[PDB]
């Protein structure tokens, strides 16, 4: 809850992987602290992921940011349709969410700015061997992860 | 005078963001593929924009501004007193029966 | 306290307002039987047996309007306008469809106030006005097309743009609602599902009304698109081991739902089009599936006879009924307007509503920090 | 001092669910960090900024180099001590008595 | 609101006014007086 383990986590939440990757190459086993060092990690490798899986997967996932959209709310006055209504507040948590009417988002927006996503299938196996090699079978924590790279393959083999 | 020059300019910083009177929003939108609408980036009319800055704005008697609203507080049911009559009846018996003689 | 600590709705606070609402509205005084032709037949010989399941229940995009189709015969067309359940049955129509077959699917016009598309068994769809001033229920027009077999399914589009009927073995077609009732398109469902003779279960269109959702029986899901007259395939995921049941949508446009017959239920998000979370049910298969309108509960009704209620941001149970002495398929149908529900079977084949005199989730807590707050001006 | 801030914005809190009444709101009693009118105007912001900009030159030049401190209660003057703990505008003056205290 | 006939038509028809009148909505204190429910 205090001390080294929680400063280490809070490094990796915001922006800092050369302190954190320098710490864990030597004490391999600071996990089995917490199963938080592997949900934050790999939040910051599935966001350098994340552009070359909506190009690999080129048509469908181009239009897929039109089809994320909601129903308006239809009244019966005249039966009108009218947007819903949300309102914005900064929190210290970093997973987005959407309450009853209040979405949340993480108050430090600047916390990307450092990390660079990388290019199409030569420089995934090269970054592969230093974060993935971190968290060895730990990858299965984050089962989004474990399906975005297995498409990543499909689609390369058969381009 | 410098205890009162001090004074008087942390007022002023306590008037700018603290208290701070603000306008009560109403949600005007015009295209129909929006769906969504955070109330941050609701901002007034240009019409309205353009009477509010010319209170702080140098050079101007404050009594000659204050009649910029009693014109513009009038004109803004005048606008709605004519799409709230037009629209009332006049419209909608015109799409009653044609509605019906298109069913027939 | 703990109430008038955080003055925002946070992540815990909703999840203990929202068990609250759903314990206090199974009560007493918050349930009300609808007086509908078959409470009336089954109070006589009760009183004093035959089953006919529902076959749909639909409600209007307004809210104000529900229609419902029996097995045997007929629809059942009521008409709310604020008056809980107990204002009018307007029409119902003992030979609605035709005298010769059933009524299986029904979709209210999201532009028009007043009409509905009932789809037969045969090969034909009857479009029909519903009369506001006499109990009466007149027809429009009645679409047709070459090589029809048997059309099951119709949907409209959310936008009230499309019209989508669909067979389970030969073909799909799409009417345009705009210019008049025509045909623009046809596609074969072989070219859909390559594997094998798959029959299609369930449909759904996505929030904007340019994708379709299509659940097979191999347990294969299509999304295939409908720009303007195009019907194309986009993906073709394998979801499940087993016929995919029923497919929901997100109101507010973030994930999808999917269940199936093994005892599994996903939650996929729309945006990268992978799983996020998961629903431990290993109970029995999922026959109905609903989300409220703020999207926050969940409804599964399985096959143990047992309704849950989880939320859709976690995973976590909040409420559980168990109804097992009936004989039901029962239904669970939310309002699209207000957080009330209507779950089906009440004694052999009925109808209940349950109710409270707040509308939403966010009107309850309202009330409930304004009881609280007098407590501590109060001391 | 803070039922003025309270009574604000709460009646427009009360006025944005009568005109859109689509939705209810309860949000805090904060610091709205600028209106609506202020925030977005590049007219109000550049008078304000030289405003500031010249006073600094009072306090940067070589004459006025004998001066108290912004923050500063007076303790000789019993007029301006008594004008400075009472007036429901600022204070800045009664906070500082309550963390010498 | 309260103007004449003649500032009515400005922003109105000339044929509604005739209609508005003889159908009892209007009344005159030249000023013409409507109550009316737009919100």
């Amino acid at each position: 809850l205090f001390g080294k383990i929680k400063l280490l986590e809070r490094l990796l939440i915001h922006g800092c992987v050369i302190p954190v990757i320098h710490v864990l190459k030597q004490y391999p086993k600071v996990l089995y602290v917490s199963e938080s060092l592997s949900r934050y990690l790999g939040r910051v490798f599935e966001y350098l992921l994340n552009p070359l899986y909506t190009s690999m997967t080129s048509s469908g996932e181009s239009k897929d940011m039109a089809t994320a959209l909601m129903i308006t709310r239809i009244d019966n006055g005249i039966l009108a349709h009218k947007p819903r209504l949300i309102h914005k507040y900064k929190t210290h948590e970093p997973f987005e969410s959407l309450e009853l009417n209040s979405s949340y988002v993480f108050y430090y927006s600047e916390w990307n700015s450092n990390l660079t996503p990388f290019a199409s299938v030569n420089d995934l196996f090269e970054n592969s061997h230093i974060y993935l090699s971190i968290i060895g079978p730990y990858l299965g924590r984050i089962p989004t992860l474990l399906s975005k790279i297995s498409r990543i393959g499909v689609a390369d083999i058969q381009k | 005078t410098f205890e009162h020059l001090n004074r008087d300019t942390l007022r002023y910083i306590n008037l700018l963001k603290r208290l701070s009177v603000d306008l009560a929003k109403q949600v005007e939108v015009s295209d129909p593929s929006v769906t969504v609408y955070e109330m941050d980036k609701w901002v007034p009319s240009e019409k309205l924009q353009g009477i509010l800055e010319q209170y702080c704005a140098p050079d101007t008697d404050i009594r000659g501004v204050d009649a910029q609203i009693k014109n513009y507080l009038d004109q803004i049911k005048m606008a709605r007193a004519k799409f709230g009559l037009e629209n009332k009846y006049s419209l909608k018996e015109r799409l009653s029966t044609l509605t019906k003689e298109l069913n027939h | 306290v703990d109430i008038l600590n955080q003055k925002t709705i946070t992540s815990e606070v909703a999840a203990s307002v929202t068990s609250k609402y759903l314990q206090s509205t199974f009560s007493k005084g918050n349930t009300s039987h609808i007086e509908d032709k078959r409470f009336i037949h089954v109070s006589s010989r009760s009183h004093s047996i035959t089953p006919n399941e529902i076959l749909s229940l639909k409600f209007h995009v307004s809210g104000s309007s529900m229609a419902y189709s029996r097995m045997d015969g007929s629809l059942t067309v009521w008409f709310i306008k604020d008056a809980s359940f107990d204002k009018s049955v307007e029409v119902y129509i003992p030979d609605c469809c035709g005298s010769d077959k059933l009524a299986t699917d029904l979709s209210w016009n999201p532009t028009s106030l007043n009409q509905i598309a009932v789809v037969s068994n045969s090969s034909e769809i009857s479009l029909l006005l519903i009369n506001e001033k006499s109990l009466t229920a007149s027809k429009l027009r009645t679409l047709s097309l070459g090589s029809k077999t048997k059309v099951n399914t119709c949907l409209y589009d959310p936008l009230g743009n499309w019209l989508l009927a669909a067979t389970k073995s030969e073909k799909i077609y799409l009417f345009d609602v705009k210019k008049d009732h025509s045909s623009v398109c046809s596609l074969n469902i072989s070219d859909i599902s390559q594997e094998d003779n798959d029959v299609v279960y369930s449909l759904a269109w996505s929030n904007g009304g340019s994708h379709i959702f299509i659940g097979f029986k191999s347990g294969y899901l299509a999304i295939l698109k409908a720009k303007h007259g195009i019907l194309e395939v986009c993906t073709k995921i394998k979801a499940h081991t087993g016929p995919i049941t029923e497919i929901k949508m997100d109101p507010w446009g973030r994930n999808f739902i999917t269940g199936s017959i093994d005892g599994n239920c996903y939650v996929w998000n729309m945006k990268s089009l992978c799983c996020e979370l998961i629903i431990n049910d290993l109970n029995s298969a999922v026959t109905t599936l609903d989300v409220c309108h703020l999207g926050k509960i969940l409804g599964i009704c399985t096959e143990d006879e047992m309704v849950y209620f989880y939320d859709l941001n976690s995973g976590n149970l909040l409420h559980s009924k168990s109804l097992a002495n009936y004989k039901t398929d029962p239904v669970l149908k939310f309002y699209p307007d207000k957080s009330w529900y209507i779950m089906s079977g009440k004694n052999d084949t009925l109808s209940n509503h349950f109710v409270k005199n707040e509308k939403n989730l966010i009107t309850y807590w309202k009330d409930m920090f304004d009881n609280t707050m007098i407590e501590k001006r109060r001391k | 001092f803070y039922s003025k801030i309270k009574m604000n914005n709460r009646t427009r809190y009360s006025l944005e669910e009568a005109l859109n009444t689509e939705y209810y709101a309860n949000y805090d009693v904060m610091t709205p960090k600028l209106p609506v009118y202020m925030k977005h105007s590049n007219a109000m912001k550049m008078d304000r900024n030289e405003f500031w900009a010249n006073l600094q030159n009072i306090k940067e030049s070589d004459d006025y180099t004998l001066r108290p401190t912004i923050m500063d209660i007076s303790l000789s003057n019993t007029t301006c001590l008594y004008k400075q703990l009472t007036q429901e505008d600022d204070d800045y003056y009664r906070k500082q008595f309550i963390l010498q205290l | 609101l309260v103007v004449t006939r003649a500032e009515w038509e400005k922003e109105l028809g000339t044929d509604l006014v005739k209609f508005l009148i003889e159908k009892n909505y209007l009344k005159l204190v030249e000023r013409y007086r409507i109550y009316d429910d737009f919100s």
